[PDB]
């Protein structure tokens, strides 16, 4: 075999390519959209469903539905459509001639893993496949071997402490607040200034607004007090309609939902308190090293100044005698992919696949007892 | 061992008559039409028959799979068959034998498609295809106990889409004498609708024309004398009550259509220029083209079939015209030669099962033990391929 | 599709475009008649040698040429028997409408599933520099269709199962 | 009945393949010995990492005939192994440094190798075919279409 | 197929059609195979009225009635069989020159 | 249609027509149903008297299960001695039907629904046993496991209505578990049924329909309790779908619907496999049309003069 | 190939012609005008009604009246007369030989379209016909796929915004002010 397939079927974005490469050959939004009108025109090549970049481009006359919700696939038809798109329309490689690598968030239902493995083995007839966790991939990408990984993405945020070559499954904390919830909160709090966003196209526009403008402050009370004298903090954005909107304290308010989950009415610890609890749940002799190795990964952690604020809160929580260091590579958006490719391009990994001859002799439950 | 009862399909142009072998009547006689759209998927939101008829303005668009006896669209036909089998007939295909029927002069491609649909989409135990006629000859004889089978005659099968005049001699069907007129109950129904159209009646729905035929139309000797009689006689001016949807007591004043419509059979020029030979003359040509020895048998027994031969005085007029023509020819020969002859008689025969003679003949035929051996077994299809039934057998000689 | 079938696809393209140098030629055994010489095979002095292109044991491209007619039959991948049934039915539908295709046979040669047959007249009137384009386009799109239709089978099975089970 | 039982096959003997192409003057034993002498040289050249020279030597003589099936199969197996044992980056120089007749033999035999993929490796044959068609041209495939059936 | 020619000029039209298109087969099984698997036999003919129809196996099945008169319901032997019987009924001396 | 009907439509329509009519007519038609069941309708004695018969290969096992009494208290005094070649017979005379229209309609529906009415005897018996064990366990919680085991042993009931089908049902203190021994011949049927059964299992899992009874399917092996049961082959080619019906799934307001549904399951699966075949047919043709579109290149532009309609240009210029 | 009549019975003019023609070959005002004088003169075969260019030329002693009012038909008999004129005296083609293609304004009353197709089928015995929308055909003629089409004829002014292929039915705005109202002003 020359190269092996690998696909990061994330909740919001999907990353695909070949093992060993240092650049995603294909990244498109994980969106499947259906038309919602008549089409009095003639011809035009009426296509029943547009997926990916085509749906993102033609969202004007489509209704978009995300197949993956909170890290759990809910529309298996759309998931199969997206996998078919990745296999044939963009990477355009035969699935039957390439082992593939998949990624699934920790603590997901076993139904998700079993169904995904069965679909890949039977409907696509891949030679071999493997399922890996995001945190292990982040550690592989960063080159480390010890350090709790904060993986905040579009669907779910989870923490998996991992000592040197060993993971503590009992200290894994998973939080269901992520980029989609942040976008929903931004939509809700942009209404107080007049602008209203309802349809899925408006949801994508608000996602772009959060992309281009949202950032995390350092001290919430001081930032709000500064925003009270609203002089040199507001910005402006250009909708495709051409209308210009102004953003204010809600530019930085909605990122704070990560640290104060009570903003969206959920009783849970913030992304710093959950990390502190996850570290404290581990053995005492490894906390002194897990503190020094805080790993930031995922798309959500791309906010400006999030790392500094998280370091400040963790330093405040932890005792002062032991230093706190947080690391976030500039390419952390694709850290999960980079780790996946590094793992898939390892000689010692060749015997850890799940071949079809191995799968059909044990049923779809083999993934539970081999992959993890 | 003891097989299940064979199933008698029938797919006419206007009506489809399902049923079983050995029954005294079809289980279902409903129009060959399927309703279709354009959270059930659009794959399954289809209705057939009377359900389709009632559910016409609720969001469906009706379509007739069969026209002129030949099937054009195949999705409609296959969906019609599956709906029938699994909804009304209520049978499992893999444990029964079917007896399909279809009009002669069909392309072999249509038969191939029918066979492959039946043995792949459903894959029944066996499929046998018979010619709409034949069954008519089988059902002709009433007191069929052991011996009294005519086995020699002519079947004039006139139906909804197309009519067929097929002679049979000692069982075998003479192909070279087969001739078909492309006019039937549907064309004269369109004529009746046009006649309602020209008089600007308050209602001109096609169902109204069908019912106007159902209780109004009759055959007449000649058109000019009938017009004179209608002018003189004033009680032949009926007013049919329509009640279409909401037009209560909107009576439709019928007129000359009552005798102008059935005359198309004995005068086909009115319908169109595609055909111009009157039915008795065409029957005469069919009988004359037959071998000489079987002409007496062909003339002696003439069997009507189909629902479009139920017109009053239809058989009387047909027999009168044929008898007149044969007398003319015989007398011409006599004065050419100068000798008398005993002549030949003509007996056009109508029976109690005129409407569904094809179905009744199929049901009577399927009960014979030898019928099972004639069916196309599934092993034969899977061995010799999907073209097992393409060699057209009844009309014409292959190769 | 492509980015995946480069060498096999280009080999088929080159062989087909080289083998399409047809010519008008009558019948050497029947007078005032012309027939496709590849199908009859009665005069061997005008039949070029049969040629085969393959990429894997389950994919073959039999290329039989002649002075006027060329027959080109291919095999497409059927990894699992689901794809076997899907391919058989789809290719049957494809050949069932050969009247409007002009380069198709109503029945493929044995051991295959499709057989094109480009007689002279098609090159005579229809410009042939895109017949091969249609050939390769179909050879990839067909696997695309088989995958998509098996996805649709899975989807409909899921839908009917949910519809049945929810009404308890 | 009488429609079948064709007689046209005997009254007029149709032209048979030996009437079209020149007959092979060499004997079976001679060509068998020549191939049995050429093959081990090719295998040894493959062993010593000089696959280009081995292929060139094996390309000098090419057997054919309807009575040399087995030795032709051994020759084809050796040729396939020799070609598969060649680095891809050096192909264009080899192709450009050949005569038209030598390239014709190369393309003919690689194309015959393509006909039996249940025992061979199709990828290298397809790659070689692509490169030779790109460099030399389509005339090689034309010659393949107009070569002897026994080749 | 469905085309109907019941007029009087249509008789001459189909006569010209058979003049231009129909041909006699040389091998029955070969032509059945050709018409069963290949669409090469299809011809397009435009009527003098201006309408085009599709003709397939009819091309080689029209003049087949000369050699197989049972197609048109004739008990008489075919052309070749009748020629053979006529020649064979003659005297033994003239059989070559016949 | 998505859901198969629960009774014989022909019987319903025939009964409605003959009840609403004024001039009865002698009829003699034998009608087959799903799963090999056959119905026979005849009027041998009087034109106003109609006899309906039921045919089923497994009926003696139903008699063993206590179905005669259930049929008796279902159909009242209408019971008549069975005819030759049939299992259960009923004779109805139109001169004694209730005058009210709704009674006539419900009688026609009940007679047309004879299939599940005779097949539901094991389900009713299992429900009664489940109620008995439920009250007995409510009497003392500590006495549950041994009575549960003895009910799984003794009350383990089974039936063979098709030669490749089997229902194995047994009650408990809280549930009535049922096992279906599904198997499809006619290879392509089994081929599609593999996918159908796999997708049917997943369904239940989805949190969207957790209210449904729990499903359990595992081919090549039967559950623990039915390996020793006669008739269950050691996983030759037979699947085994198992439904666990809890107390909430057969509440006194939902027993009959659940019974009919669980009975019609297999026929629904078969019919929907056929429907999927039709779905392929239509999609496959629908976009081989797109392939024809792709082919329609390589045709130089040409002009047809008029070709007006159903004719040839209808003019000389 | 399959020539079809294209009759665009606009509120001020009746533009007609065969399918595929570069420009319509039958343009004339939609006017039916009866004489309004005693006409003691005898002879010359004075007709009882004049339609189109003849009516426009004789308008000196004719009572011209349009059979359509703001896109809605109100003089069905007059419109049947105009259609007969278009089919016979101007195009000289039998209706039962070619199909027709009609247009009507958006948001028009449904009875108008129903009676239009009913007349064209029952009376002229045309093989087939279609009722398109003016804005869609304008988009066709503009050689585009998207954009909002502003159509303002003699009868009514309407806008139908159409994106790629798809047309939004909730954004169709119809305004009755048009050329006839401008002429009255
Ligand atoms: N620079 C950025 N600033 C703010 N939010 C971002 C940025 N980049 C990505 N995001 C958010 O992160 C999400 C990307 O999710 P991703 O990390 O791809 O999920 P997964 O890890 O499951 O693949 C997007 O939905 C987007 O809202
Ligand atoms: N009483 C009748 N008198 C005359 N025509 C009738 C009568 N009843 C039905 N018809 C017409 O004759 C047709 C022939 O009936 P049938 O044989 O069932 O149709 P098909 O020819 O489609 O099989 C009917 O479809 C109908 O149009
Ligand atoms: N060049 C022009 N200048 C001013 N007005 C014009 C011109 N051409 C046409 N019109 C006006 O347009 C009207 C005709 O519109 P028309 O195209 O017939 O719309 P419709 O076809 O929908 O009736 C006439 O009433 C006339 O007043
Ligand atoms: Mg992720
Ligand atoms: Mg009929
Ligand atoms: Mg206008």
């Amino acid at each position: 075999e020359t190269t092996a397939l690998v696909c990061d079927n994330g909740s919001g974005l999907v990353k695909a390519g070949f093992a060993g490469d240092d650049a995603p050959r294909a990244v498109f939004p994980s969106i499947v959209g259906r038309p919602r009108h008549q089409g009095v025109m003639v011809g035009m090549g009426q296509k029943d469903s547009y997926v990916g970049d085509e749906a993102q481009s033609k969202r004007g006359i489509l209704t978009l539905k995300y197949p993956i919700e909170h890290g759990i696939i809910t529309n298996w038809d759309d998931m199969e459509k997206i996998w078919h798109h990745t296999f044939y329309n963009e990477l355009r490689v035969a699935p039957e001639e390439h082992p593939t690598l998949l990624t699934e968030a920790p603590l997901n239902p076993k139904a998700n893993r079993e169904k995904m493995t069965q679909i890949m083995f039977e409907t696509f007839n891949v030679p071999a496949m493997y399922v890996a966790i995001q945190a292990v991939l982040s550690l592989y990408a960063s080159g480390r071997t010890t350090g709790i990984v904060l993986d905040s993405g579009d669907g779910v945020t989870h923490n998996v402490p991992i000592y040197e070559g060993y993971a503590l499954p009992h200290a894994i904390m998973r939080l269901d607040l992520a980029g989609r919830d942040l976008t929903d909160y931004l939509m809700k709090i942009l209404t107080e200034r007049g602008y209203s966003f309802v349809t899925t196209a408006e949801r994508e526009i608000v996602r772009d607004i959060k992309e281009k403008l949202c950032y995390v402050a350092l001290d919430f009370e001081n930032e709000m007090a500064t925003a009270a004298s609203s002089s040199s903090l507001e910005k402006s954005y250009e909708l495709p309609d051409g209308q210009v909107i102004t953003i204010g304290n809600e530019r930085f308010r909605c990122p704070e939902t990560l640290f104060q989950p009570s903003f969206i009415g959920m009783e849970s610890a913030g992304i710093h308190e959950t990390t502190y609890n996850s570290i404290m749940k581990c053995d005492i002799d490894i906390r002194k090293d897990l503190y020094a190795n805080n790993v930031m990964s995922g798309g959500t952690t791309m906010y400006p100044g999030i790392a500094d604020r998280m370091q400040k809160e963790i330093t405040a929580l932890a005792p002062s005698t032991m230093k706190i260091k947080i690391i976030a590579p500039p390419e952390r958006k694709y850290s999960v992919w980079i780790g996946g490719s590094i793992l898939a391009s390892l000689s010692t990994f060749q015997q850890m696949w799940i071949t079809k001859q191995e799968y059909d002799e044990a049923g779809p439950s083999i993934v539970h007892r081999k992959c993890f | 061992a003891s097989f299940n009862v064979p199933i008698i399909m029938d797919n006419g142009t206007g009506y489809s008559k399902l049923g079983y072998a050995g029954n005294d009547a079809p289980s279902y006689v409903f129009p060959t039409v399927i309703a279709t759209r354009s959270r059930a998927t659009e794959d399954l939101d289809f209705f057939i028959g009377n359900d389709a008829l009632k559910k016409a303005s609720a969001g469906y668009s009706l379509d007739y799979p069969i026209r002129h006896g030949q099937i054009e669209n195949w999705d409609h036909m296959e969906r019609f068959w599956q709906q029938s089998l699994f909804k009304y007939l209520r049978c499992e295909p893999e444990d029964h034998y079917f007896l399909l029927t279809e009009p002669p002069l069909n392309p072999p491609e249509n038969r191939e498609n029918t066979a492959e649909i039946m043995f792949e989409s459903f894959n029944c135990a066996g499929l046998y295809i018979a010619v709409q006629a034949v069954l008519a000859l089988a059902a002709s004889w009433t007191s069929s106990k052991v011996t009294d089978r005519s086995l020699t005659g002519t079947v004039v099968d006139s139906g909804d889409g197309v009519t067929h005049i097929i002679p049979v001699a000692e069982g075998y069907v003479i192909g070279s004498s087969i001739k078909t007129m492309p006019l039937a109950g549907r064309d004269v129904t369109y004529f009746v609708q046009s006649l309602l159209r020209d008089r600007n009646e308050p209602d001109s729905s096609l169902k109204t024309a069908e019912r106007i035929k159902e209780e109004c139309c009759y055959v007449c000797p000649d058109i000019v004398k009938e017009f004179s009689r209608f002018d003189r006689e004033p009680d032949r001016y009926l007013k049919y009550a329509s009640e279409s949807i909401t037009g209560h007591s909107t009576t439709i004043d019928v007129g000359f259509e009552r005798f102008l419509a059935p005359e198309i059979f004995f005068n086909p020029e009115i319908a169109s220029s595609d055909f111009l030979t009157p039915l008795p003359e065409l029957v005469d040509n069919v009988v004359q083209s037959s071998p000489i020895d079987v002409r007496k048998g062909l003339y002696k027994n003439i069997v009507l079939s189909g629902g479009s031969t139920l017109f009053k005085n239809f058989g009387n007029r047909l027999q009168r015209d044929l008898k007149r023509i044969v007398d003319e020819r015989i007398h011409r020969s006599e004065m050419l030669s100068g000798a008398k002859s005993g002549g030949v008689d003509v007996n056009v025969i109508s029976h109690k099962r005129q409407r569904n003679a094809v179905w009744f003949g199929g049901s009577l035929l399927a009960q014979t033990p030898e019928f099972g051996s004639y069916c196309h077994t599934k092993a034969d299809y899977e061995e010799y391929g999907a073209s097992i039934a393409r060699r057209y057998q009844i009309f014409g000689n292959s190769l | 599709m492509s980015n995946t079938l480069r060498p096999y696809l280009n080999a088929v393209r080159s062989t087909l475009t080289a083998s399409l140098a047809l010519e008008e030629f009558s019948s050497e055994i029947v007078e005032r008649q012309s027939q496709p010489e590849v199908e009859v095979g009665r005069s061997p002095e005008i039949l070029l040698k049969p040629l085969v292109v393959s990429r894997n044991e389950q994919e073959q491209c039999l290329i039989e040429s002649s002075v006027n007619s060329v027959r080109f039959s291919i095999r497409i991948k059927q990894v699992d028997e689901i794809e076997r049934i899907l391919v058989r039915k789809f290719m049957q539908f494809l050949m069932g409408r050969a009247e409007s295709f002009f380069i198709l046979r109503r029945k493929p040669v044995q051991g295959y599933d499709i057989s094109f047959l480009i007689t002279n007249y098609h090159t005579e009137e229809m410009l042939k520099h895109k017949l091969v384009d249609f050939i390769i386009e179909f050879m990839e799109e067909v696997d695309a269709e088989i995958s998509e239709m098996k996805l649709f089978l899975n989807g409909r099975a899921r839908l009917v199962a949910e519809t049945y089970l929810s009404c308890f | 009945t009488f429609r079948t039982l064709d007689v046209d096959s005997i009254t007029e003997p149709v032209l048979t393949e030996q009437d079209i192409f020149p007959i092979r003057n060499e004997t079976a034993e001679q060509v068998q010995a020549a191939v049995s002498q050429l093959i081990p040289q090719a295998r040894s050249a493959i062993q010593t990492g000089n696959a280009l020279q081995g292929l060139k030597t094996l390309l000098s003589y090419v057997p054919y005939g309807n009575d040399v099936q087995e030795v032709r199969t051994q020759y084809l197996n050796a040729f396939v192994d020799v070609l598969s044992n060649i680095r891809a980056a050096d192909i264009p120089a080899f192709v450009k440094e050949c005569s038209t007749e030598e390239i014709d033999n190369i393309v003919n035999f690689i194309y015959r190798g393509l006909a039996n993929p249940q025992a061979y490796n199709s990828s290298v044959l397809l790659n070689w075919h692509e490169k030779v068609v790109e460099i030399s041209g389509i005339g090689c495939i034309v010659r393949v279409l107009n070569s002897r059936p026994d080749l | 197929k469905g085309y109907a020619f019941n007029r009087t000029a249509d008789f001459e039209t189909v006569r010209e059609m058979k003049e231009k298109l129909c041909y006699v087969s040389y091998d029955l099984e070969l032509d059945h195979k050709l018409s069963e698997e290949t669409t090469v036999l299809m011809r397009n003919y435009t009527l003098p009225d201006g309408r085009v129809i599709k003709v397939g196996s009819e091309r080689y099945e029209c003049p087949e009635c000369l050699f197989q008169p049972h197609l048109v319901g004739s008990e008489q032997p075919g052309l070749s069989e009748f020629i053979f019987d006529t020649i064979q009924a003659a005297d033994v001396d003239i059989r070559k020159y016949l | 249609m998505l859901s198969l009907d629960y009774n014989n439509i022909f019987i319903y329509e025939l009964l409605t027509e003959r009840f609403s009519s004024e001039n009865p007519s002698s009829i003699d038609q034998v009608v087959t149903d799903f799963d090999g069941v056959t119905f026979h309708i005849s009027t041998p004695e009087e034109k106003t008297k109609i006899l309906i018969s039921l045919s089923m290969k497994c009926y003696p096992e139903l008699v063993n299960y206590g179905t005669l009494d259930l049929l008796k208290q279902i159909y009242g005094a209408y019971v008549h001695e069975p005819e030759m070649g049939y299992n259960f017979s009923i004779l109805i005379d139109l001169q004694q039907l209730p005058a009210t229209d709704e009674e006539k309609e419900q009688l026609a529906m009940s007679i047309s629904m004879l299939k599940r009415n005779v097949l539901a005897a094991p389900f009713h018996r299992a429900f009664t046993k489940q109620a008995e064990l439920a009250d007995l366990a409510r009497k003392d919680p500590e006495n549950a496991p041994m009575l549960d085991k003895q009910a799984t042993s003794q009350e383990l009931m089974a039936i063979h209505y098709r030669d490749e089908e089997t229902i194995v049902l047994w009650p408990e203190h809280d549930r009535v578990t049922v096992v279906f021994s599904t198997k499809f011949r006619e290879e392509t049927d089994r081929i599609f049924g593999k996918v159908f059964l796999q997708e049917f299992v997943d369904a239940r899992r989805r949190p969207a329909i957790q209210t449904a009874p729990q499903v359990l399917f595992s081919y090549r092996d039967p559950p623990l309790e039915i390996r020793d049961i006669q008739g269950i082959q050691k996983g030759d080619d037979f699947g085994f779908v198992t439904f666990v019906l809890f107390e909430r799934h057969f509440t006194p307001q939902n027993r009959e619907d659940c019974i009919s549904h669980i009975q019609v399951f297999r026929n629904t699966l078969h019919f929907h496999i056929k429907a999927s075949k039709a779905y392929m047919h239509q999609r496959m043709r629908k976009r081989v049309a797109d392939f024809q579109k792709v082919l329609n290149r390589a045709k130089p532009d040409v002009e047809l003069e008029r070709k007006t309609a159903t004719g040839r240009s209808f003019v000389r210029a």
